[PDB]
């Protein structure tokens, strides 16, 4: 909820916190973010850092590497930049194959 | 002498209203300076009322009441 | 009736993202490819992901965005330095983020 | 100057005794913890930056 | 867990018993509360045709310190009035009474007065529990404002006479009466006054509930020492019957 | 028209005390109870802007609406007003039932034993804990305890939406954050 | 306008009342000394004790202070000793029941030990406590209403404390020893067991709350209303009735229908107060060894309402026209 | 500075006997307590170093 700016009543029905009849459609949304935040932790910003990252980067206790969570992209807010296009004008970071400028 | 007691917690609230904007104008918060002006006011209302107030008024009879007291102590 | 509601402060709701702008400043419209276009690899000497590139999109993504964005004002340049392959890796994760997460 | 001792003669000894015993502590216990409170006078942390 | 039967649980059972426990004491407590004023008479009278459905209790004792003696309710009602000064409005029941003389003299209406003993109320020791302050020792003002010497000012702006003493509860260190002396033009003698109708200020006390002329006719005690329960009953009701009946304008509709 | 029966109500109790020859306090007591129900319908729907914040008419589904008002500020049970008047709420339950208590073991001895006197209630007080109130000053405690009970959960409810917006655990930063800690 | 009896207009002080005594003999263990109290004299009493000191207030009193003095000197100690820090996050900080993974064993003191020690020293103060209040009772001759009353609190506290924990066969569903955290479990009980607002005996309780603080707001309003007719002195009203009593029923009579006596409306009083722990720890006692969702209950018992309309904000309106875009 | 035992005629030896325990007992508590919150004079922790 700090992450986006919201509260319970967004996504959930407080009488019951289980029922799939009664939740909304950001409901399917964040569920969705969430195994994609699994990936991105799990499978890129980890492994890399790692080996590559200085000592002065790495917190307090454990010598972590930095993670991404919610807030790194809403940052307090509903829609990352309110739902600005920002990759209408860079084909090049849309796809992994070779860029389609049609 | 309940006036003069009710004298000094209106000057308590307004030395912890003045403390308050003071706290402002330093750099704090309105809820930072709130407490602070809080504090103030139950203190130093207290203060005064148990201090200013506790000199009930007497020219010769405080004398003499407290050398009845000399004289009650001193043998009991 | 059910009380689910979100408040928010008129205030507050016209005031936008303060980042908005400035991204709206360091963008550019993408360069349609012309017939045998020279890449980028046969003009310097760079990575694969940015190989296949034309000039004028290594020029518009090199330095108008990316140097900018992530505010390193020599990213990219030694390719021995920790911060290239850094980056060189988080191009391919953002476009995975776009592909395979739509 | 020579007749300050007249004070003796409105003031209650024993209150303003017990008022300046509080006070006296009160405001030396507050000058340690100010003094404690900054770098440069915290011997606390010197101590253990010398060693 | 399982169910008894459908969706019969312990729950279920739980509420249940609970329902049963409730009624039960609804009815005890309705009951409990039936042992004054029972049974019902109408307006003439006489008893009346309809009495509900919680019938009446079963009887209790209660034993009286100093030797005064047991009481039994519910029973015979002792502090009934014998001859009330009334008139019927009409021929049936549910309309009001007319007062037949001076209502504040006559004791009905907001200046009612129950029939109480006619002995004073007692304190642990046995002794009369209000007491004036001139004869209880080692008691002395020590907040607010002294009413002694100040005038008493009436509901219509007319100076009576002087505080001269208070009466005080020697048991709770509360001061219950205050005592007046009535100038010879608005009366002889001493009244009573109960403090919770009296409004102390700095140079004089004000009793807005009655008037100047409705001074020299508050009862008096029989004794100078003592108030009996009677007394007290009479003098502080006809106190209360002054905001309604000491004037035309405070009964007639205010609009 | 509820508000017009609760107003009616309060000022036929108003008459009966006027024509029984006693004080007013009774309407008003009710008039706090009345002011409480008109801040749930009336003055913060207004606020807010809507008359649509008003909870529904219904035995079981007037606790959603408590449930999703509560829950739209993340723990409610952190907002201080909501903690004064739940303390208010306990000592005024506690207050009756040593009230109640203390009556009727004075009036119902054992069998056999004489009745008491406010003496008898006085000193078992001042043997119990220390200090007595009296027979007049604990209703007046009473009645100042149930009054500032309604006061305050009027106050909460109405600072909830139109005064803050965000959530209530947050609100606390004010003094984890005062330049006096190290 | 009128007095309207609220604070004293003059007071009066005399010699200290030191209390009754008979051949019980009460005086032998009550203190000496007196205070009095100008400020409390505007509301009630201005006296200041004296205290009667038995064996059971004495064991009480040291037992509730070993509580005390552990639970503070832990939650000091899970801050490193700092005083500065103690202070600033002294509203945050508990001393936790054991994990569940120890059952009914007796667990480390890292894991839970201090809290049981702490938890067996408060059951002793609470138990000692109570003996006291009925000893008192029974040596002054008086009822023992105030000891049922306290029993009932009491059967709450137990329940919440060490019947459902033995039930559920876990020290790990006990309360913690917190401001902020005590908050925490009651939101996350309600959350973990479905709905609590759809727990009937919950209803039944709050029901009982309300009523109660009604009905000492109505006989507070109705006790001052009477007092210009002596009607604070209710036990001689008891006694020997008086026009207070009359007026007072009468009151009630023409308003709603039916009224009560001066003594039976401190037995409707002493019951709605102590209904409510009652029916409440009859409630929680219930929750997770027999139901296990109070939603699912009441939805298979039919009185969980239904709604028709649809669910989101964009079947109301748009994010941009939220915005004001 | 020879007159100083008319103190005694000033304030009741009992009152000031039972405050001076319990100041000193109190602040030798919280010297002692704030001893113990640093690192470099915490005896404990230096011993446990030593081992
Ligand atoms: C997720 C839920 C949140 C929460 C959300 C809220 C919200 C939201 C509200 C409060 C409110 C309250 N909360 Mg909270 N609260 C929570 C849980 C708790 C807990 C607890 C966990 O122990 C406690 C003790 C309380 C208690 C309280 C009280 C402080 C307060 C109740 C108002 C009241 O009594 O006004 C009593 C006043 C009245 C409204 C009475 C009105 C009576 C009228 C005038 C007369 C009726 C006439 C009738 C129709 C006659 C017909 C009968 C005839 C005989 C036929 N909360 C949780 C943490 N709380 C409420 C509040 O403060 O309201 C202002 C409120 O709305
Ligand atoms: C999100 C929160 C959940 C919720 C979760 C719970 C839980 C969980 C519980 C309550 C309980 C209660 N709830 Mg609920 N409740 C909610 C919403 C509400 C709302 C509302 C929204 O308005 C209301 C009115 C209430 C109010 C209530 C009361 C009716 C009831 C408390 C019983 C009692 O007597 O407590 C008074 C407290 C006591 C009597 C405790 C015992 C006290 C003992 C005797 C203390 C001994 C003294 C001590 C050791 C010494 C101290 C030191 C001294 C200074 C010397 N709930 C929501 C739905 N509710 C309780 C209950 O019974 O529910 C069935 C309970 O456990
Ligand atoms: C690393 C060690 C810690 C330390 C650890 C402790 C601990 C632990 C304790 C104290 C205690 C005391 N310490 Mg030491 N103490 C330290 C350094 C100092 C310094 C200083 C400026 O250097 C001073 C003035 C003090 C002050 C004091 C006294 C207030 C007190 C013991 C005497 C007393 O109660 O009678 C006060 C004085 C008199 C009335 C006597 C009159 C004249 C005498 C001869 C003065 C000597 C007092 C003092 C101990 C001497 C230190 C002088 C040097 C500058 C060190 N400490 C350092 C910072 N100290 C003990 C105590 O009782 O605390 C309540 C105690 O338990
Ligand atoms: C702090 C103040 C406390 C208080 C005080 C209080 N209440 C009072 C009084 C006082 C001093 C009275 O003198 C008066 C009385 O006569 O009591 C016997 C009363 C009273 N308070 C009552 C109840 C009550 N008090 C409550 C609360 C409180 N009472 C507070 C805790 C509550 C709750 C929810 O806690 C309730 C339910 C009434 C029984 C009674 C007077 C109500 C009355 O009879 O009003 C006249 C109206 C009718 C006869 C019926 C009107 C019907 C409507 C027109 C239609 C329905 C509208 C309503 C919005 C429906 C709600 C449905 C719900 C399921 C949501
Ligand atoms: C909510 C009820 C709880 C409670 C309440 C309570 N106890 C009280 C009081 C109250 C309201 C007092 O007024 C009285 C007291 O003296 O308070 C300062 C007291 C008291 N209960 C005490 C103890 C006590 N009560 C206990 C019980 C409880 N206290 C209940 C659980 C316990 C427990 C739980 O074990 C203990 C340990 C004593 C400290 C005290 C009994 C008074 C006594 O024996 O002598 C007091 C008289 C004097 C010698 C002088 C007055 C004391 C002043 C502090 C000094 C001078 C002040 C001046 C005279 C006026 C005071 C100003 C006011 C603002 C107080
Ligand atoms: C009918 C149910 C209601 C109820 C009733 C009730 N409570 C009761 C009683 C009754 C009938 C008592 O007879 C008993 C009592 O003594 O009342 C005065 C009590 C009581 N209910 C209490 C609390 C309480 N009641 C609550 C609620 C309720 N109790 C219900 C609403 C609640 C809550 C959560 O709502 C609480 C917190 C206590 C005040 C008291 C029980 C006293 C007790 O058990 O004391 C044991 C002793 C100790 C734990 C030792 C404590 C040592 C301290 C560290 C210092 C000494 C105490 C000191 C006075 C405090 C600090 C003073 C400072 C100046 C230093
Ligand atoms: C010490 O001191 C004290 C006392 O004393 C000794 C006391 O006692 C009390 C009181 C305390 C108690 C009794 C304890 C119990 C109390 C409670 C548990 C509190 C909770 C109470 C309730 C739940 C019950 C309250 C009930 C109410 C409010 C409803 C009752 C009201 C009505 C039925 C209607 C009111 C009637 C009116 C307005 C008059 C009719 C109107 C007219 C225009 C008349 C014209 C004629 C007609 C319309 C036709 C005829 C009308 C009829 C028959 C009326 C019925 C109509 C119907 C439709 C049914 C206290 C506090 C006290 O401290
Ligand atoms: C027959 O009558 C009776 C007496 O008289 C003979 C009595 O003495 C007593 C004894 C009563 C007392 C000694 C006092 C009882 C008081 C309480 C239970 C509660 C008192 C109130 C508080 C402790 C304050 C609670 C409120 C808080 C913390 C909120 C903060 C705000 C303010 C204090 C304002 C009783 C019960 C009685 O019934
Ligand atoms: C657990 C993880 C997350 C949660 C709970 C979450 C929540 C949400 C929700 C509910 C929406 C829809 C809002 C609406 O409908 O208005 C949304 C959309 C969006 N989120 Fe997040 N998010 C999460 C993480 C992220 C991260 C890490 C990213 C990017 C890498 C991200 C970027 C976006 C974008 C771009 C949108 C806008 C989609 C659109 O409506 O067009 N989110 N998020
Ligand atoms: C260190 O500094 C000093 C010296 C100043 C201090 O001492 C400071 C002290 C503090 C700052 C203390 C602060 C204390 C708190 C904030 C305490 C809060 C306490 C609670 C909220 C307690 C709640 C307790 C209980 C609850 C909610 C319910 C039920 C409990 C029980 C029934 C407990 C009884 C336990 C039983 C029966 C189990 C015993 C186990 C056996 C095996 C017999
Ligand atoms: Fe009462």
């Amino acid at each position: 909820s700090n992450s986006l700016g919201r509260n319970c009543v967004f996504c959930h029905n407080s009488r019951a916190f289980y029922d799939p009849a009664q939740h909304t459609p950001q409901w399917a949304t964040a569920m969705l973010g969430i195994s994609m935040v699994q990936e991105l932790n799990n499978e890129w910003i980890v492994p890399i850092g790692e080996a590559h990252l200085p000592p002065e980067r790495l917190g307090p206790v454990y010598n972590d590497v930095p993670k991404l969570a919610c807030k790194t992209c809403h940052k307090g807010y509903q829609q990352p930049l309110q739902g600005l296009n920002v990759v209408a004008d860079w084909p090049e970071l849309a796809t992994t194959e070779g860029p389609f400028y049609d | 002498d309940m006036t003069c007691t009710i004298t000094c917690w209106g000057i308590g609230v307004l030395l912890g209203i003045m403390t308050t904007v003071g706290l402002m104008v330093v750099g704090w918060s309105f809820l930072q300076g709130a407490f602070m002006g809080v504090l103030a006011w139950l203190i130093v209302g207290g203060v005064l009322a148990v201090a200013v107030c506790g000199k009930d008024n007497a020219e010769q009879i405080r004398a003499e009441m407290a050398a009845a007291r000399e004289r009650v102590r001193g043998a009991t | 009736g059910t009380g689910m509601s979100v408040p928010e402060f008129v205030s507050d709701l016209d005031t936008p993202d303060p980042t908005i702008e400035v991204f709206l400043a360091s963008t550019s419209d993408p360069v349609i490819p012309e017939e045998g276009a020279q890449t980028a690899g046969e003009a310097y000497e760079n990575v694969d992901p940015v190989l296949a590139d034309l000039t004028v999109e290594n020029y518009d993504r090199l330095l108008a965005a990316m140097r900018s964005w992530t505010g390193i004002p020599d990213l990219l340049e030694d390719p021995d330095h920790y911060q290239s392959k850094v980056a060189i890796n988080m191009i391919q994760m953002n476009q995975t983020i776009n592909e395979e997460w739509a | 100057m020579s007749k300050f001792y007249k004070i003796w003669l409105i003031f209650d000894p024993r209150r303003v005794f017990v008022a300046q015993g509080v006070f006296l502590f009160l405001l030396a216990a507050m000058i340690h913890l100010v003094l404690l409170s900054t770098e440069h006078f915290n011997w606390f942390e010197l101590a253990a930056a010398n060693a | 867990e399982e169910t008894f039967f459908g969706n019969f649980d312990l729950a279920s059972l739980s509420l249940w018993l609970f329902y049963g426990f409730f009624a039960l004491l609804i009815y005890y407590l309705q009951t409990e509360n039936m042992r004054e004023g029972y049974p019902l008479e109408d307006e003439d009278g006489n008893t009346a045709a309809n009495q509900g459905p919680f019938p009446l209790p079963k009887e209790k004792t209660f034993k009286l310190q100093h030797g005064r003696g047991e009481l039994t309710l519910p029973g015979e009602d002792v502090q009934r009035r014998d001859n009330l000064a009334l008139r019927k409005t009409a021929h049936g029941n549910g309309f009001p009474m007319e007062p037949t003389g001076d209502p504040m003299l006559d004791g009905v209406g907001p200046a009612s007065w129950s029939k109480r003993r006619d002995v004073p109320e007692l304190d642990a020791h046995g002794h009369p529990k209000i007491v004036p302050m001139s004869a209880a020792e080692g008691f002395g003002v020590s907040a607010g404002t002294d009413p002694r010497g100040l005038p008493v000012m009436a509901g219509d702006g007319e100076i009576v006479g002087l505080v001269s003493d208070m009466w005080i509860d020697e048991a709770e260190q509360l001061v219950r009466y205050l005592e007046l002396e009535l100038d010879p033009e608005w009366g002889d003698g001493k009244r009573l006054v109960q403090r919770q109708m009296v409004r102390i200020k700095s140079d004089r006390v004000k009793v807005r509930s009655i008037y100047g002329k409705h001074f020299k006719n508050v009862p008096k005690t029989k004794s100078p020492n003592q108030v009996t329960l009677l007394e007290e009953d009479k003098i502080m009701a006809y106190y209360a019957g002054g905001t309604l009946y000491a004037d035309e304008s405070r009964l007639e509709p205010q609009l | 028209c509820a508000i017009g029966a609760f107003v009616s109500w309060a000022l036929r109790e108003v008459e009966i005390c006027r024509k029984l020859g006693m004080g007013y306090h009774v309407p008003f007591a009710f008039s706090v109870a009345i002011f409480a129900y008109v801040t749930l319908v009336v003055f913060r729907p207004l606020l807010m802007g809507a008359w649509g914040h008003g909870f529904p008419y219904g035995i079981w589904s007037h606790l959603d609406w408590v449930s999703n008002t509560g829950y739209a500020y993340l723990h409610f049970h952190y907002n201080p007003a909501h903690m004064l008047a739940v303390t208010f709420f306990f000592t005024t339950t506690l207050a009756l039932a040593l009230h109640g208590a203390l009556v009727l073991s004075a009036a119902n001895p054992p069998k056999g034993e004489e009745v008491k006197g406010p003496d008898n209630e006085d000193t078992f007080f001042r043997d119990f804990i220390g200090y007595s109130i009296g027979t007049l000053g604990i209703h007046r405690v009473g009645l100042l305890l149930a009054l500032n009970a309604g006061f305050w959960s009027a106050v909460c409810i109405i600072i909830s939406g139109p005064v803050w917006t965000k959530g209530w655990p947050e609100w606390w930063n004010w003094w984890l954050e005062m330049p006096i800690w190290p | 306008p009128e007095y309207q009896n609220i604070f004293t207009q003059v007071q009066v002080q005399g010699p200290a009342e030191l209390g009754v005594d008979n051949e019980n003999n009460l005086t032998e263990e009550r203190t000496t000394g007196t205070g009095f109290s100008q400020l409390i004299g505007w509301i009630g009493n201005a006296q200041l004790g004296p205290i009667y000191l038995g064996w059971f207030g004495i064991i009480s009193l040291v037992t509730g202070t070993l509580w005390f003095n552990i639970v503070g000197f832990n939650m000091l100690s899970q801050v490193g000793y700092s005083i500065p820090e103690f202070i600033r996050q002294l509203f945050w900080l508990a001393l936790e029941p054991p994990s569940p993974e120890y059952g009914l064993r007796m667990p480390p003191l890292d894991d839970g030990g201090w809290f049981i020690i702490a938890s067996f020293f408060l059951l002793v103060s609470v138990i000692s406590w109570w003996l006291r209040t009925y000893q008192l009772a029974e040596m002054h001759k008086m009822g023992k209403h105030v000891a049922w009353a306290f029993a009932a609190a009491i059967w709450l506290f137990l329940v919440l404390g060490l019947f459902r924990p033995i039930l559920m066969g876990s020290w790990s569903e006990a309360v913690p020893y917190g401001i902020f955290p005590h908050l925490d479990w009651t939101t996350a009980f309600s959350i973990r067991y479905g709905n609590l607002y759809y727990n009937p005996f919950h209803a039944l309780s709050i029901v009982f709350l309300y009523g109660s603080v009604l009905l000492f707001a109505m006989h507070g309003a109705t006790i001052l209303a009477v007092t210009r007719f002596g009607g604070d002195r209710e036990l001689e009203q008891i006694y020997d009735r008086g026009t207070a009593s009359e007026r007072a029923g009468l009151f009630w009579r023409w308003t709603m229908g039916f009224n009560a006596t001066m003594e039976g409306i401190h037995r409707w009083a002493w019951w709605f107060a102590v209904l409510t722990p009652i029916t409440g720890g009859i409630g929680i006692l219930l929750t997770g060894t027999v139901v296990d969702n109070w939603f699912l209950w009441a939805v298979e018992h039919n009185f969980a309402p239904d709604y028709t309309q649809d669910y989101g904000y964009e079947a109301y309106t748009t994010y941009d026209g939220f915005l004001g875009r």
